[PDB]
């Protein structure tokens, strides 16, 4: 539904070299809304573009490393 | 106190051939042979540190 | 015989002694980081201060009671001390640079924010504030104490020394404290690393200034400055406003911009 | 420039020493380790 | 003082050129040699 | 007797002396790293077995070169000699303090040996750049001998720098301005000013990698919210300005040497000279970031560091043409030095244009970290530095020592190196453009051929050091006593005879105001 | 408000500081801390060129403002040129200390 | 790859290697004029007895010998700078790979709808197949669909290290916590080689890259096959 | 700037006790006063064992290898957590 991605699409946010504020921005944008959806009552499926993009972006071992500290406690991002 | 360096100038002046270093006395001397002990008994012992270093004990 | 102002000086053992000294220091440090020991690091501390302590005492025999600080020698160690503030002005720039860097791009480790998650800064209202105000003021009192000097008033340059000395040891007093009182540890990431470091060699420096104030005090207490030659004092108020300067751009910098 | 003649000239005889004493003080001990190098590496 | 002029005003002894030869070749020798023995010493520790 | 001379020394010919022996040594040390380098290379393969010690190698060639070998002769030793007597000076502003701004460089390189000698040694690059000097990949004693060689060597080179500054400012005759001292003193002054303001802030990058290493602090730890590429930042913006104090006593010298056996009174554009050198001293101050073009900058920052960078052959080149003019219409004097002063226009014009194409952002990204970097520098700095020193060495000798060497086996010497440094670097501007990486153990087996040739001109240079070695024996060993120097009018350092005695200038010389 | 107790230079200089300051206060120059004014340099109105001992090494910087200076022994007896521009320059021997 | 005795550069994979060539091409004559011009004078002004060594005007020379080289200048910089903002201009890819280096091997990553990923070793000397190519084979390739453009991210797991490949003009640092991101785009199909380009340790020499490119088609069996 | 006061006829030792007295002691006296107010121990925040902050790569050449230089119990927790 309004999607049919083949990568995320440049980004004027992020135009240079250093991509890993946009990998982080999706991330977080992602868990946010899937917060918001998930309490408010309603579907998560709003939140797929910023899942899809920042699965693209980000290395595994970030997102892994991410998804660790949220389940601990310790992710220093505001979510 | 009371200015005596003109008695100091008058010690420091005095024609005995003594590099300024020594030209204080006695403790000059003293002090000069402490300092040079301790920095080459210290090199000696860096040395022997380096020697202990360079080798691996497993 | 020369006739030339110049100062051909005696041949000296410091030079060596201090060389030493510096690689037992170095040496020592290693020692004590990786080899848990202290005993080079000692001995390096112990002969770096017999260096300068002897090193020093000559300059003042060689000028106090010598004579040999002709007008023209005299202009060339003032060169020479204002050649050596810059060098440590560009020694700070680098750390200055350091936290700059850190905290105009917070990465996603510290959360992506500065101050980083996490860290609780203190209130620069209150005790750095307080530092601020004494530093500024051991900077009045200092040109007062100078000024005493050149007016050929013992009295008041003394006062006003001894005032300008207290207040040093005030500000280490009151920053040490700080250090202990600070929630967070120079292991509390980039944060903890760039205060401690920059305000730590900033500490250090108000300690090395300090120390140079107390050497002139007792100079002038046993009278080897005279109304119109005096550039021991000289050279600790400039490296003394030098330490006021650094205290105020890490005061703006990392205490209240960084909060 | 112009120099005063030798003090102690340096003969042909001599030069021909000194250069091979000097070569030989480089080229040995280099030599010695890079002949030696195989019983270093597994030893 | 110290003494000036040609082969005066240097740490080393220029009297006899043999005596001499030996001294410059021990100097740079063993400038030159140190890295062989060090990568020596690097091969023989493991 | 000795102690007091060489040891508690306040003299600037003695100081400048120990300075050249030390240097010389350094140069031995260095050549021998040079030359296990090549070896390693010289066929495919692995040859040492231990890719670190290899590494380890590299590194400590990079130091000894340059930090004891290179500023110790070039302003310890040239300078310390030259300076004083250049401007009618009875010695240095501070006597003892110089005595201590060379006593430091030993104990500097014990620590650098140390370094090799402990654990698995520092295998990281002069630029020791981390994580890889980190703790982790580097745990033990060796970095941090490394950063206290450096620290130890930063002290002698700043305590250098405020007395040739304030020598060069304070002791001049009453009636010279600064637009009347040789162009050698203002070299020196130049450089001095770029140590003074480099130096700190690479002692303050290095004093982070320590803290880093031992201090649990975390500036070049992105887990901390640190990041290595500020270092990269703190390290060439020293890094740069220190490529060009390695060059700028040596255009002093070139600059002298020159004039002198081109049988001129004075170098043609003077003020276009001093101009020149502060130029370049200026804009060696904002360019650093051409050795950071692929860490991923802003293509806008790139931009502007291609440009800056490429500003600097403007007046580079009024140098360069300067002393062609300064050639021009000269009664030329075909001795030793004079050859090494032309080899070194040649040379150095060769790599300040390599460095040129480096300097395009666009290109770099392919050549950066190849061998075209690699033979970039080694004709600028290796061939740029080392000809300007062998010049100044062969032309000042007598002045030092009273001797004069056999001009002929000089001729020789210089005939055989111009050789050997040409065949051992020329190859690697092929191996650079076909993508062999620099800082390699080993290579595919394409590269076997240039590597192997150069490898072969590395020991054509072996042969010239070990020549030279023989040749300042032979002086030494011949006595043959200097009776006359032409041009002592425009070459003041010469007229207090060769050696000038102990103490000179006890009666400064008689300048007129006018 | 005010006092003393502070030493003066003329009641505490000593060694060459002192000798400099006294010489100075008599407007001589014995330590060679200004530079000499030129004379017209001619054979009758030669420079004079102080001198301690026999002979005295000479910078002559000919015209204004150029930056090559000519540099030369000068010695005890009939005045020297400057070998470029050919001034006068005499050496007027000994005495400083007395 | 590079062959014996090759004197420049890689033949160019991608347009942009291509307008580099062009670029080094018209730098390097500018650099043998230059260098040939100086040794030139040299020898000519070592050739004659004729002399003049009188003090000789300056400001007059100069200007030529300042204004020639600043146009010089401008003729390299012109080109130079264009290249550099047309490789930067936006291309919005078809497919992001990341790769990761770590001590001494890289890892790669194609996220974009499965979540494929798998290490990429040296093959070692010892089992090297006839015809291989000693220290830059590996034992799983970078396979890519060619005419496509594609967006590389690099970083780095544990120290330095740099991705590059020759033939397409690219080196792009690897850095621990940070990103890179590059365009890469094949005009052919075909293998690919590369060297990690920043000192990373004892094995900085042997972690090389290989980069295969086929059709489309191919690249999407691949894909299906390596999960 | 020019302040709000006024002299410069003539700055001299008078002016800058004056100064000092006057201005700085005074500043300092009244900095003193709002510091040891504002004071008083802040409750310590809960622990959370954050990844970028109780760095430990190497231990400390000093004590257990695990206590900063300027350790305050009270207010600086460990890796993992505050002691007893
Ligand atoms: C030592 C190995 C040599 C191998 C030679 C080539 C074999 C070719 C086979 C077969 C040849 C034909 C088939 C292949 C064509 C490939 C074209 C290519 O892809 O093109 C690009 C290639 C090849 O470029 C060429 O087209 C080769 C140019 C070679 C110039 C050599 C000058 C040599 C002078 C003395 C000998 C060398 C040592 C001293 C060098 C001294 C410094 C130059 O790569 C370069 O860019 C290399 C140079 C890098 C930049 C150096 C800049 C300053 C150089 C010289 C100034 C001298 C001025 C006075 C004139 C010279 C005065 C001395
Ligand atoms: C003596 C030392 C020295 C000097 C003087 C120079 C001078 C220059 N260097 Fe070099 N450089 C180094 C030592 C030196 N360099 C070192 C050590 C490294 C590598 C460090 C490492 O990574 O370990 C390096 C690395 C290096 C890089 C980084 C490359 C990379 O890592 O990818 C770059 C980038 O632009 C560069 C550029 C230049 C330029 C443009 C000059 C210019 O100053 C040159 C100017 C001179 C000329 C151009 C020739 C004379 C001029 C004329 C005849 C006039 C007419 C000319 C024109 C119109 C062009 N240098
Ligand atoms: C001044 C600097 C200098 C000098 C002179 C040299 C000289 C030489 N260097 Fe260089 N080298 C560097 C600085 C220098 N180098 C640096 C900065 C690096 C980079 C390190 C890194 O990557 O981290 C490097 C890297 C480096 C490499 C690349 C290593 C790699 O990437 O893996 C190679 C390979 O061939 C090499 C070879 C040589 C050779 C064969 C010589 C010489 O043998 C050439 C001939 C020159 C001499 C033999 C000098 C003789 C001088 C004297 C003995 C003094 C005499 C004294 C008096 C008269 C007073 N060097
Ligand atoms: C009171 C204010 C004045 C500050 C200095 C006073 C005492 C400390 C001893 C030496 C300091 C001198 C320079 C600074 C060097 C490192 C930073 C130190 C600043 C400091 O003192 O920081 C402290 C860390 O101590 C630490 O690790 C310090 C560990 C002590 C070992 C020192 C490490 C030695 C490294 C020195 C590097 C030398 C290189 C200098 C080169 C000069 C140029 C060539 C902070 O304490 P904390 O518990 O983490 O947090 C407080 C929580 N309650
Ligand atoms: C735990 C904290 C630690 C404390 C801080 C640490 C260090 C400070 C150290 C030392 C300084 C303190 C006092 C100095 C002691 C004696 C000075 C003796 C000389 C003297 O008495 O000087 C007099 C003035 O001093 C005087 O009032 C002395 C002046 C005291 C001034 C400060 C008092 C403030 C009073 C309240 C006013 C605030 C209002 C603000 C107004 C706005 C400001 C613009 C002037 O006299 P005279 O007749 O012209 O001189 C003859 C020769 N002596
Ligand atoms: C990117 C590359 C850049 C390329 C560089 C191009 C190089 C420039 C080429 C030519 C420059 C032309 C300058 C013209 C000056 C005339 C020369 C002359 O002849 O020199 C003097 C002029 O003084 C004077 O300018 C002083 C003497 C001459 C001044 C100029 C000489 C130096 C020229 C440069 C030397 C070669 C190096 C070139 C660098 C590439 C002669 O003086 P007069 O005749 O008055 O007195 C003699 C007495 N009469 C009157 C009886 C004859
Ligand atoms: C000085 C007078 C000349 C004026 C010319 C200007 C030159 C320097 C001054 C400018 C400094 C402020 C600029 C900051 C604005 C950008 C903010 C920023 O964000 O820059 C940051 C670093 O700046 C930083 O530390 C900047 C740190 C400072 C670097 C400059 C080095 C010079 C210092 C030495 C001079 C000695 C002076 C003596 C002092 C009295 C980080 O870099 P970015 O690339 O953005 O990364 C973000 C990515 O995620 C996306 O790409
Ligand atoms: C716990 C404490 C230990 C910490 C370590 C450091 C400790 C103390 C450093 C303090 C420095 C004390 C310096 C005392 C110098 C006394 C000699 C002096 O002041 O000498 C004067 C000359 O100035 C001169 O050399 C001026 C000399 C300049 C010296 C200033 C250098 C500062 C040193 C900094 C070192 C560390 C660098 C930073 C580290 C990152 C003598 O000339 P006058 O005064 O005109 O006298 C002549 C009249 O009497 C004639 O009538
Ligand atoms: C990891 C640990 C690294 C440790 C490295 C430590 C290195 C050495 C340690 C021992 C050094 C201390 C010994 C005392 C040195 C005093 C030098 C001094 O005071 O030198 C003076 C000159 O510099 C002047 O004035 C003005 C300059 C004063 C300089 C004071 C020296 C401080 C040394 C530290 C420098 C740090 C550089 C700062 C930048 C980062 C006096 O010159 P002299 O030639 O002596 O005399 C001339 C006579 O006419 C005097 O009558
Ligand atoms: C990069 C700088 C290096 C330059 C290359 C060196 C040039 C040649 C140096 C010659 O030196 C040697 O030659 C040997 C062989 O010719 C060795 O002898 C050895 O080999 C033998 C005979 O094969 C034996 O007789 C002895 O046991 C022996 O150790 C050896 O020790 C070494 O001194
Ligand atoms: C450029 C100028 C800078 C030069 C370098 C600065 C030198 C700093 C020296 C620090 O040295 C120390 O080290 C210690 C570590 O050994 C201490 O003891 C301590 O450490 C212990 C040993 O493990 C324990 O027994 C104790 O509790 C105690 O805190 C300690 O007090 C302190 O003096
Ligand atoms: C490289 C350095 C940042 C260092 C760091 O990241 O710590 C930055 C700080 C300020 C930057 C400069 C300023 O932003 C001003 C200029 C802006 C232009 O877009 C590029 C060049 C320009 C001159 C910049 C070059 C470079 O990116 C600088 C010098
Ligand atoms: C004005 C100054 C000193 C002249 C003097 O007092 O003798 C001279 C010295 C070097 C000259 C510069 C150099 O010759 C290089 C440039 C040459 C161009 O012809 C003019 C600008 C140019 C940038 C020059 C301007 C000016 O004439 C300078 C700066
Ligand atoms: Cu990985 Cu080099
Ligand atoms: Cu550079
Ligand atoms: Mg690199
Ligand atoms: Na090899
Ligand atoms: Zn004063
Ligand atoms: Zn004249």
């Amino acid at each position: 539904k309004i999607k049919n991605y083949q990568t995320a699409p440049f980004d004027s946010r992020f135009p240079n070299q250093n991509q890993t504020r946009n990998c982080w921005q999706n991330y977080l944008d992602f868990h946010r809304c899937e917060k918001a959806m998930t309490a408010k009552g309603g579907d998560v499926s709003v939140c797929e573009w910023y899942r899809r993009v920042y699965k693209s972006l980000c290395p595994i071992s970030w997102v892994s490393t991410w998804d660790d500290r949220r389940a601990e406690g310790t992710f220093p991002g505001k979510i | 106190f009371e200015n005596r360096v003109a008695e100091k100038q008058k010690l420091f002046q005095e024609d005995n051939g003594l590099p300024v270093h020594l030209k204080g006395g006695a403790t000059d001397n003293i002090l000069y042979r402490v300092t040079m002990t301790l920095c080459l008994g210290g090199t000696l012992y860096s040395l022997y540190c380096l020697g202990w270093a360079s080798f691996p004990h497993k | 015989h020369q006739t030339h102002a110049y100062h051909m000086v005696n041949p000296s053992p410091w030079p060596l002694t201090g060389a030493l000294s510096a690689l037992l220091m170095t040496s020592g440090l290693t020692m004590w980081f990786h080899f848990n020991s202290m005993t080079l690091l000692m001995i390096g501390l112990t002969t770096n201060m017999l260096t300068m302590y002897q090193w020093w005492r000559d300059v003042i025999r060689e000028s106090t009671f010598q004579g040999h600080h002709t007008p023209a020698v005299q202009k060339g160690l003032r060169y020479g001390m204002i050649l050596f503030i810059i060098s440590e002005v560009l020694f700070f720039t680098g750390f200055f640079w350091a936290f700059y860097h850190s905290s105009l791009a917070p990465t996603p480790e510290l959360g992506g924010c500065w101050p980083p998650t996490g860290i609780h800064p203190l209130n620069p209202l209150e005790v750095p504030l307080l530092n601020t105000s004494v530093l500024l003021a051991s900077g009045v009192s200092i040109t007062w104490a100078h000024h005493s000097l050149m007016e050929g008033d013992r009295k008041h340059m003394l006062q006003a020394l001894f005032i300008t000395i207290t207040l040093g040891v005030y500000f280490t007093l009151l920053q040490a404290s700080e250090y202990y009182e600070a929630p967070f540890t120079i292991s509390d990431g980039v944060y903890g690393s760039t205060f401690f470091v920059a305000t730590g060699f900033h500490g250090l420096h108000v300690i090395i200034g300090s120390t140079f104030l107390i050497v002139c005090f007792f100079r002038q207490l046993k009278f080897h400055f005279t109304s119109n030659h005096h550039f021991g004092f000289e050279a600790a108020a400039w490296y003394w406003h030098f330490v006021d300067v650094v205290w105020l751009f890490l005061y703006v910098s990392i205490y209240w911009w960084g909060s | 420039i112009t120099a005063k003649p030798a003090k102690t000239p340096t003969s042909p005889k001599e030069q021909a020493i000194g250069l091979s004493v000097t070569f030989l003080s480089f080229l040995l001990p280099a030599g010695w380790v890079l002949y030696h190098l195989d019983n270093y590496k597994k030893s | 003082h110290y003494e000036e002029g040609p082969g005066k005003n240097i740490p080393f002894s220029v009297e006899n050129k043999w005596r001499l030869l030996a001294m410059m070749t021990l100097f740079f020798g063993s400038g030159f040699a140190a890295p062989f023995f060090i990568v020596r010493h690097q091969l023989l520790k493991k | 007797m000795f102690i007091n001379r060489w040891l508690f020394s306040t003299n600037h010919k003695d100081i400048g002396t120990l300075y050249l022996l030390f240097g010389a040594w350094a140069g031995m040390v260095g050549t021998a790293l040079s030359l296990l380098i090549r070896a390693e290379l010289g066929q495919p393969g692995t040859l040492l077995g231990d890719d670190q010690i290899y590494n380890v190698v590299v590194t400590a060639h990079a130091f000894v070169m340059i930090f004891f070998m290179v500023m110790p002769i070039m302003i310890g030793g040239f300078g310390n000699w030259l300076v004083p007597l250049m401007i009618g000076a009875p010695d240095m502003a501070f006597p003892r303090m110089n005595n201590m701004s060379f006593w430091l460089l030993p104990p500097s390189f014990l620590l650098l040996l140390a370094s090799s000698m402990v654990e698995a040694g520092a295998g990281t690059g002069w630029t020791v750049y981390p994580p890889l000097a980190g703790n982790l990949a580097h745990a033990g004693a060796s970095v941090d001998l490394t950063i206290f060689s450096l620290h130890l060597a930063g002290v002698s080179s700043i305590l250098g720098a405020i007395n040739f500054i304030t020598t060069i400012i304070n002791m001049k005759p009453p009636a010279m301005s600064q637009y009347q001292t040789p162009l050698f003193v203002w070299s020196v002054m130049i450089t001095a000013v770029l140590l003074l303001l480099s130096l700190p802030v690479l002692a303050a990058g290095i004093t982070m990698l320590l803290t880093d290493r031992n201090l649990n602090t975390t500036f070049f730890d992105p887990a901390g919210g640190g990041d290595p590429i500020l270092y990269q930042h703190l390290f060439w913006f020293f890094g740069h300005p220190e490529v060009y104090i390695l060059i700028l006593p040596g255009f002093g010298m070139i600059s002298h040497i020159v004039t002198y056996y081109s049988g001129k009174k004075e170098p043609f554009g003077y003020m276009g000279m001093v101009w020149a050198m502060m130029s370049i001293g200026f804009l060696g101050f904002i360019v650093w970031a051409h050795h950071m073009f692929t860490v991923g900058m802003d293509v806008d920052t790139r931009a502007y560091f291609t440009s800056a960078t490429m500003i600097i052959a403007i007046p580079t080149g009024v140098k360069v043409f300067s002393w062609l003019a300064t050639l021009h219409g000269g009664n030329i004097k075909w001795s030793p030095a004079m050859m090494w002063a032309l080899g070194f226009i040649f040379l150095f014009t060769v790599g300040g244009l390599t460095g040129i194409v480096l300097a395009n952002s666009s290109l770099d990204i392919v050549l950066h970290d190849t061998y075209y970097v690699v033979a970039h520098f080694h004709y600028v700095l290796s061939m740029g530095a080392v000809f300007a020193i062998m010049g100044g060495f062969v032309h000042w000798f007598p002045l030092f020592s009273g001797y004069t060497l056999n001009d002929t086996w000089a001729k020789i010497h210089f005939a055989i190196m111009f050789v050997g440094v040409n065949m051992t670097f020329f190859p690697q501007h092929f191996l650079g453009l076909s993508g062999m990486p620099r800082r390699y153990s080993d290579y595919p087996d394409a590269y076997t051929m240039w590597n192997t040739i150069s490898s072969m001109g590395s020991f054509i240079s072996l042969t010239a050091v070990m020549l030279m070695v023989f040749i300042i024996w032979e002086a030494f060993a011949s006595k043959r006593e200097v009776l006359t120097v032409d041009l002592t009018t425009t070459n003041l350092e010469w007229l207090n005879g060769c050696p000038p005695p102990y103490h000179t200038f006890e009666e400064p010389t008689y300048v007129n105001l006018k | 408000a005010s006092g003393g107790g502070v030493p003066t230079d003329e009641e505490q200089a000593t060694g060459l500081e002192r000798e400099v300051m006294l010489a100075a206060r008599k407007g001589q120059d014995p330590y060679n801390i200004l530079a000499p004014k030129a004379t017209s340099g001619t054979k009758e109105d030669p420079n004079l060129v102080p001198s301690i001992t026999n002979k005295r090494i000479v910078g002559c910087i000919c015209e204004e403002d150029n930056s090559t200076v000519i540099w030369f022994w000068l010695h005890k007896g009939e005045a020297q040129r400057c070998p470029s521009c050919g001034t006068h320059y005499k050496l007027v021997p000994h005495q400083l200390a007395h | 790859m590079a062959y014996p005795m090759q004197l420049g550069f890689q033949d160019a994979t991608s347009p942009i290697m291509e307008e580099l060539l062009h670029f080094h091409d018209h730098t390097l004559m500018i650099v043998f004029l230059i260098s040939s011009l100086v040794l030139y004078i040299i020898s000519l002004m070592l050739t004659t007895k004729l002399t003049h060594t009188s003090t000789m005007d300056a400001q007059e020379v100069e200007t030529i010998w300042t204004i020639l080289p600043a146009i010089i200048l401008i003729l390299i910089a012109l080109p130079s700078l264009r290249i550099l903002y047309m490789m930067d201009e936006i291309n919005n890819p078809s497919l992001t790979v990341k790769t990761m280096g770590h001590q001494w091997y890289w890892s790669y990553e194609y996220t974009d709808y499965e979540d494929l990923s798998f290490d990429s070793y040296m093959i070692p000397t010892s089992e090297l197949k006839p015809g291989e190519l000693r220290l830059l084979e590996v034992d799983n390739r970078v396979v890519l669909p060619m005419e496509m453009t594609i967006r590389m991210l690099v970083s780095s797991e544990d120290v330095l290290h740099s991705w590059a490949v020759p033939s397409l003009g690219l080196k792009t640092d690897a850095i621990p916590g940070r990103l890179n991101q590059t365009t890469l785009m094949s005009s052919r199909p075909g293998l690919y080689y590369g060297q990690c380009s920043e000192i990373c340790g004892s094995n900085h020499s042997f972690m090389p890259i290989v980069l295969e490119l086929v059709p489309l088609k191919y690249f999407e069996k691949w894909s299906a096959s390596m999960l | 700037a020019s302040a709000a006061k006024g002299d410069h006829g003539g700055t001299g030792a008078r002016t800058w006790r004056f100064l000092t007295f006057g201005l700085a002691l005074p500043s300092v006296a009244l900095c003193t006063l709002n510091s040891w107010l504002h004071s008083g121990h802040r409750e310590r925040p809960a622990f959370i064992p954050y990844h970028h902050l109780r760095i430990r790569t190497k231990p400390f050449s000093w004590g257990d290898g695990n206590h900063t230089f300027f350790h305050n119990p009270r207010v600086n927790p460990l890796p993992t957590g505050y002691e007893k």
